[PDB]
């Protein structure tokens, strides 16, 4: 966002949206791959105590940790605290979710994780 | 004369300028720079 006669120069998504305050809009103008842009958003939401330091941005981007409650894990991880089998969140078995994959279609609902 | 010119006969000797036909090329004067600030008065700033 500073260093105003950065609109002039090429930019990097690190250079904008990581090491300092950005917009959506350099967000969007940087990504435009809007599937990865919602990603990136999801990030920075998630991240929203995550916006420093850097380091701590870009771990949030690797996402293999759990942000507060947990919106933003994507890991691998799909067993309950206590090793039961977790249920496909779009599936209806055997619990039919009223929070499940088209409620909560951001959060990249995969297999059981 | 010859240096001066009358209307009425339309008489006005025709001369090329004396530097035209012989150069002398002595560079030019920038011992000191010579610099475009801009309109503010400071470019890039920040917040504090
Ligand atoms: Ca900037
Ligand atoms: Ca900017
Ligand atoms: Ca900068
Ligand atoms: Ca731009
Ligand atoms: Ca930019
Ligand atoms: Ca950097």
């Amino acid at each position: 966002a500073n260093t105003f006669l950065e609109e002039v120069r090429k930019g990097n998504l690190e250079r904008e949206c990581v090491e300092e305050t950005c917009s959506y809009e350099e967000a969007f103008e940087a990504l435009e791959s809007s599937t990865a842009t919602d990603v990136f958003w999801a990030k920075y939401t998630a991240c929203e105590t995550a916006r420093t330091p850097r380091d701590k941005l870009a771990a949030c981007l690797e996402g293999n940790c759990a942000e507060g409650l947990g919106t933003n894990y994507r890991g691998h991880v799909n067993i309950t605290r206590s090793g039961i089998e977790c249920q496909l969140w779009r599936s209806r078995y055997p619990h039919k979710p009223e929070i499940n994959s088209t409620t909560h279609p951001g959060a990249d609902l995969q297999e059981n994780f | 004369d010859r240096t001066r010119y009358f209307s009425m006969w339309n008489q006005a000797v025709d001369s090329y300028d004396p530097d035209v036909r012989i150069i002398e090329n002595h560079g030019t004067e920038d011992e000191l720079p010579n610099y475009c600030f801009p309109l503010g008065g400071i470019g890039i700033t920040d917040t504090f």
